[PDB]
């Protein structure tokens, strides 16, 4: 499935290459936005 | 006896039992995945009250979450007869967003047609039990109302959504409720003094799964179908005591289509999808020299007499061109639903599928309206000539025709429901198209 | 919470999880083929009208057909209560031919059975709704009804008629209309001065199949397992104030069966299947001086009070034996239904399933009459001594007796539903079984 | 017309019809084996009677057994609207026996608890056609009652008892008839003069397999996923005026349980799950001057309206925990039945599922009581202060609150349905697990 | 008003709860207010009118640790040994005269 | 936040350990010395961690 | 209770008429459990 539509697929695009906190495991910070 | 039958076997019953494939008095059934489920508050952000916005995030309780209830303590504000659906009212919109991106949305109204078309026999009962009063309730009685949520993932275990796979994004469901519920704090355009403001709590339920599933919902990239709903309100063509009127509303929907459904309605009655009449329950004192035909009968609000709708005929038009003949009012209403449900849809309610079957999970045929550029619904109204206040003028006129009331019926709500891809990896997710 | 109940797990959960096969949590939903649906209006030769016989073509503007609506436009003859589903009345017959040959065969009295037996709950209502006046419509209202029709490949897509694989052969449709309408030319004997004839259009929804899929149904052979209605007209052995009259009817059925189905009935009054009573429900007037036990309250003609119904006991013999022990008549009227069906039947009519589920479209067992040299459906009657004009002896009575007003109900239709094959193919197609 | 829609195929009908691997034009039906049903007549022994107890054994007149159905005839002691559900009534209850072993039971409430939550629509109309009268007959009329049993093999030909596969066990059903029944032979306590002893016979549908099917099933082992019954009665803690009575019930279940489900009733009257009121079917004579809240209309026993059902709110405890958050008795009587039944569940009786479809035969989801040392059923009930003489107490009033007469609900009934695991084998079979 | 809460990180530093340690999990504390209070919006059974609404404010104290103690938390895996408190409530077997 | 209701925090990552907690609750006295007991703590009906 | 002389004279088996007012019981029980955390993440131990 899923033919590659350039057009209508644009915000899912955005979103799945939008930045995430994928980093943090076994760091310490103030931050961490309820990441599940 | 039962002997002589098994022994009465002939050529013919060789596309029955030849070669026997199956047995019916065996059943297998299959092992599953072990799973547990509970029913979690959410805490609710904003202020719940009438016409207040509300809004809470789904906590990260269990792994995937499906059916969601919105509870509400409502009071009644007069007596019995005097609301309609008042839980479904109040809850003018929920609308669903993950990370930020619109999934999906719903509308009082919508859940008003959804009913109308979905529902049917004692769930659409029990559904009534819990959005309404239905035991001549009197003022001054309180009752907690559930509304259930009809986003995709309420629907079927089948869509659970895997919260859990969706860490880099929360899930979101924002609530507003209605400036005024009828029979509850208005009456009519009537404030009612002293009315309660509701009381509200959102609910959700989780499941739990057990190591194996639940590392894999983590872990692995996940494709849901899912179904969403598209909607835009019209106002109607005005309904005419001197002709039939007529519309053309630019069918402004994208993507693979299972249905179309809409309503006509009179935006101040909440529910009215017909017009009102001086005949039993079309109106409020309704069969008596009390009855006034401008006022309904909130608690019987709806019909499933068409004399009083509105709609003569309709079209679907694709680029112009006919998707199909012209047909009556009364096929969308009662046929439609017939050949493809198998409810009854009360009158003022109209549906046309391109599916199969509309009220199921699996896709079985759509209208891609993405790839029509200039898709078209063609509506003839009927003449509102009929003096509303004569039950022998309402009820004995013709296919044509409607109540004088009926141009109250300045509303058209069209909705669709289309099949999109909700997609889930590496934490996060969204729909596949725009 | 849902964790505390997955933790509680241990050897009695292994037949249900352990080595699990499945989830409820993900559907896999299955890719299928391009097609559209098409509601066209077919061309009806012959003159329409009451006790006419009219027909049509079927035209090839898609490729396969299903659902087939018929429309009438009937009018009221007299106020509500003088109709009862006269739209399904109007219908007397229709005929399914495929090449000149006949394939099935449906009457105004098995939609009726049918109905009494196989719809239920919002369906039959929205039903009702689509044949008759439901909302109490006055005289001289006009409504357009919706009559579908019940052949196999109106049920389900499944066996679509693929006209496509037809290219040889001509399917028609004739229809009987029926020389009188209860309460809309005619009441009771009387004609309706006045009165209207009908207006009639023919809907065929058309499947426009994508270009392989099409390319495959024009090109290859086909082989449906469908269903047809047989069925014959027999006389009653009239019930008796005076004893329990009883009748052996030899059944000239053929054919794997999946059931029978049958009812006794006034013929002249449509879907009568019960005694009338002065009851409230029972018969014209019920209740009030004006009462009489010689008319039904026609918009009321259905009824579930057994003490009406005419049929003490009964049973199948095959080839001299008992296909079972005997059974009372309300065995075949309440519990086959519940067994088999799962919907609620009216008085007067009984059924007796060969099959498991005798409602589905998949065979579940079946009776192959076409090898019972000897098929003998035994009747007895309830003893008509009761005085339908007096409640007390109408309610209060005992199980074998009845009404004598039972005494009008000498007419009996028996049907079997029975599967055959239908065989298309290098563009002709017909039946495999005579 | 179609093909203007049929022709507008995009990049967004790929997921839907791309590679496609069904069609909706072509079923093939599944060939299956040869099979015969047949309704025979079974001897019970015992007399039948008011209170009697009575048996049969399950004759051997084919190879699989499904449907049972309990015939009775009785005959109405008091005219219309003195009875209710009283085929059901009578049927006290009913004990399924392989080998010697009890394997299930049923009883008259369970049925009416049954089918409050599972049966529904026209189902749920036929199936009081069957054990009611519901044409406003008189006294003396007498009425054929079908009572199907609710075993599990009377609920699909899947789990049809293979009687061919026990060769060497009896199967029994011993029924118990009750000591009375409403409308029939008493009117609340008081017998009817010259009410009549009902007429019985049990009737079980036997399936005729084909020679190779039966031999399979006559020599080869089986298993069979079953659903028992649990089931006991408790003390309702008294529903009282000045306050909220509250109770914990430690719940003696055991093994993987689909759902629970009670109910609050008066003893008295039979199917009684509400508070007795002065509105219209709440009590004998409701609406008018000889409106009694003692005594209910019987015709209308039950109803909707959750203003005279006594629970307030309530929450299972597993282990010692909380197992989901406190919620109204509404909740348990509305919602639960929404989500996993789809039908309407009258007020009084309380459903809460561990499963995803309860009303099926797939065990969609378990709680294993097996595992679960201390379950409790904590509830809590509403104040009993409302007159129930007057409807604009009855009808006004608050959350809360119930009917002062919600005191006379004092019997509780717990019920929990369950899978364990029916062995065959070497003609002879039973349960695979004991607690 | 100060109302001190109890749980068993509330009660010493030894148990502070180490939320750098806890990146994936959120911590919450839910509250319930009572529908009465006595002497403040009732008096007994009867409401006070006029009585005001509660304005509240929960206010947590955290430890700032420097960069070795820091990094440590965040990094190592903990057992915290706590208080948990169990409770049902019963029915009295009421005494009589 | 008000008689009856139900509401929640969340701990917010504003250092790196959590020790105390105080609620704090504004009161009015609806009656005179005598009428009260402890009515910051009965107003906390319970608090779920 | 409504008389000292009976309230404060009284012998150690016997108490108030208003005493049966006391009709809630509560009981609670402190325990121990473990909290531990992990890799971002914690919980108890046992059940």
């Amino acid at each position: 499935p899923l033919v590659d539509n350039p057009f209508s697929t644009y915000p899912y695009k955005h979103v799945i290459t939008e930045t995430q906190p994928t980093q943090a495991k076994n760091q310490a910070i103030w931050g961490l936005v309820q990441m599940g | 006896g039962g002997l002589s039958q098994l022994v009465a076997y002939g050529a013919q019953d060789v596309y029955l039992t030849g070669n026997p494939q199956i047995t019916f008095f065996k059943t297998v059934y299959r092992r599953y995945t072990n799973f547990a489920i509970e029913s979690i508050q959410q805490t609710i952000n904003g202020s719940v009250g009438f016409g207040n916005k509300v809004s809470t995030q789904i906590s990260r309780n269990g792994d995937l979450i499906t059916d969601i209830v919105v509870e509400f303590v409502l009071t009644k504000g007069g007596n019995g007869g005097t609301t309609y659906y008042p839980a479904e009212e109040l809850l003018q919109d929920v609308e669903l967003e993950i990370g930020g991106q619109r999934i999906d949305k719903h509308y009082n109204d919508w859940f008003r047609t959804y009913d109308a078309l979905f529902r049917m026999n004692d769930d659409r009962y029990n559904y009534r039990r819990m959005t309404d009063w239905v035991n001549n309730e009197l003022v001054g009685a309180q009752k907690r109302f559930y509304v259930p949520l009809i986003f995709f993932f309420n629907q079927t275990p089948g869509l659970a959504l895997p919260l859990i796979a969706l860490q880099y994004h929360e899930v979101k469901l924002y609530f507003t409720l209605a400036s005024q519920v009828q029979g509850v704090n208005y009456n009519g355009s009537s404030a009612i003094a002293g009315a309660a403001q509701p009381t509200m709590s959102v609910w959700v339920d989780y499941i739990f799964l057990d190591t194996q599933e639940r590392t894999r919902f983590a872990q692995l990239p996940h494709e849901y179908l899912i179904e969403q709903l598209q909607f835009t309100g019209s106002e109607t063509a005005t309904p005419s005591a001197t002709t039939q009127a007529s519309q053309n509303i630019r069918l402004n929907f994208n993507h693979p289509t299972k249905y179309l459904a809409w309503n006509f309605n009179n935006p101040t009655n909440y529910g009215q999808y017909t017009a009102l009449a001086n005949i039993p329950g079309a109106c409020s004192g309704a069969g008596t020299a009390a009855a006034t035909v401008t006022t309904p009968d909130y608690g019987n609000t709806g019909t499933y007499n068409e004399q009083l709708a509105v709609l003569d005929s309709a079209k679907i038009q694709l680029n112009g061109q006919d998707r199909f003949a012209t047909r009556k009012g009364s096929y969308f209403n009662k046929v439609q639903p017939y050949q493809s449900i198998g409810g009854v849809t009360p009158a003022g309610v109209y549906l046309y599928s391109f599916a199969l079957k509309p009220a199921g999970r699996q896709p079985s045929g759509t209208c891609n309206f993405s790839r029509i550029d200039n898709a078209t619904l063609s509506l003839t109204y009927k003449t509102c000539s009929i003096d509303a206040t004569s039950p022998a003028a309402v009820l004995g006129n013709t296919e044509t025709v409607t109540a004088n009331t009926a141009t109250l019926l300045t509303a058209l709500n069209i909705y669709a429901k289309n099949y999109n891809v909700l997609r889930i990896m590496s934490g996060m997710g969204g729909l596949a198209y725009a």
